[PDB]
């Protein structure tokens, strides 16, 4: 199936995934297209940040859902 | 009962303090804590995270019973949030929006009122309403009452003309920043970047299942349901394939009368908002410091909350390029 990612500057990209794809798999697919390493990416869907070790199916993410890609401003 | 207590930095915890103060000044969330209304929503049984809601609420209670110049420790709260979200264990610098999302999800899960189909025949709005009902059958809490809205994503095949719609819940919106404005980038410009027509072609062609092949499609967001509290997160990070840098662009956001008519779904009633809190970041992507500017729900006066220091400020000092999260409430 296809899902979408709203990236950093205005664009959307299209990923080919299965419900069983891990969040790591999804981040790798984003890196394949965007050159942003998985360890910098955060993906938000339905108010939840998607976590490594879980799958798209764990979040009930269906076809044509959009993940929101956001980086970090670390502060202390 | 003025709510002007500072929060001790426990070791790189300004990100947490900034968020906590924004939440402290979220009127209805504060009131839920002060009126102890969470007690009846807590789940029965030995649960690992009931103490998260209890310690959050106790912190808010403490802030709103404090005297001038008081500084209180959120250490017991930190112990609980890091048990829910172990990425917050220890004393490293963190992103405030990441923290916000995990904290609100943890709170929501603990007071969730829930304890345990092809719709092509329906008009769009009715499909939206049914998908909303389905969402609320899983996620129904006081926390969601405040923060949750619904996006419509409309995906139109440029060949066959079929528009496939999906409805995604949201608890905040993360907005791309426009590259410049005339003479300045506005919050509305960023909202437009979020909600514009996105052309999906070349490498990004979706598969149209009507055409049974990859086709150029147009994707567009609109807001199907507006939240009571609208949290806007500015994407202050470059897309460099080598090294991200912080985008420090001034984004002009309004104090009052943020009118989102143009982003509402077609023939859907729209919302107008007023600002009540800002989380500010100063630094780089790798490190820095957070503060909050918050409007007191009772007095309407703005204060800067910077760890242990709480100081009055003019509304003219609220809009700055340091703004990272904007907290809006219905007008
Ligand atoms: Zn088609």
């Amino acid at each position: 199936m296809q899902i979408f990612v709203k990236t950093l500057t205005g664009k959307t990209i299209t990923l080919e995934v299965e419900p069983s794809d891990t969040i790591e798999n999804v981040k790798a697919k984003i890196q394949d297209k965007e050159g942003i390493p998985p360890d910098q990416q955060r993906l938000i869907f339905a108010g939840k940040q998607l976590e490594d070790g879980r799958t798209l199916s764990d979040y009930n993410i269906q076809k044509e859902s959009t993940l929101h890609l956001v980086l970090r401003l670390r502060g202390g | 009962a003025q709510g002007l207590a500072g929060l001790r930095n426990l070791g790189n915890t300004s990100f947490m303090n900034s968020i906590l103060q924004c939440l402290s000044n979220t009127r209805e969330l504060r009131d839920y804590c002060l009126q102890r209304l969470y007690m009846r929503d807590l789940h029965h049984g030995s649960n690992a995270h009931t103490a998260l809601v209890e310690e959050f609420a106790k912190l808010i209670q403490t802030i709103w019973t404090s005297s001038p110049n008081d500084v209180v420790s959120p250490s017991e709260f930190k112990t609980q949030i890091q048990r829910y979200a172990p990425r917050f264990v220890g004393y490293n610098q963190q992103d405030a929006q990441e923290f916000l999302r995990f904290l609100l999800d943890g709170l929501h899960n603990e007071v969730n009122r829930v304890t345990l189909e092809n719709l092509d025949h329906l008009p769009d709005d009715e499909k939206g309403r049914q998908m909303w009902r389905k969402y609320l059958e899983r996620e129904d809490s006081r926390i969601g009452d405040l923060f949750v809205g619904q996006l419509k994503s409309s995906l139109t095949c440029t060949d066959c003309g079929y528009c496939s719609t999906v409805f995604d819940p949201f608890w905040d919106l993360s907005l791309p920043i426009a590259k410049r404005g005339y003479p300045e980038v506005t919050l509305m410009d960023c909202m437009r970047l979020f909600t514009k027509e996105d052309v999906l072609d070349g490498d990004e062609k979706p598969t149209c299942c009507r055409c049974r092949g990859r086709k150029r499609c147009i994707k567009k967001f609109s807001i199907q349901r507006f939240p009571k509290i609208l949290v806007l997160h500015l994407k202050r990070f470059s897309e460099s394939r080598i090294r991200t840098s912080k985008l420090t662009t001034f984004v002009n956001f309004p104090l009052r009368d943020l009118d989102l008519r143009e982003f509402a779904s077609e023939n859907t009633n729209h919302a107008v908002y007023n600002l009540y809190a800002v989380s500010n970041h100063s630094g780089t992507t790798m490190g820095g410091h957070y503060t909050a500017y918050c409007r007191s729900p009772g007095t309407g006066e703005w204060h800067t909350f910077n760890d242990s220091s709480v100081t009055p400020m003019s509304s003219s000092q609220v809009r700055t390029s340091d703004a990272y999260l904007l907290f809006y409430e219905l007008a």
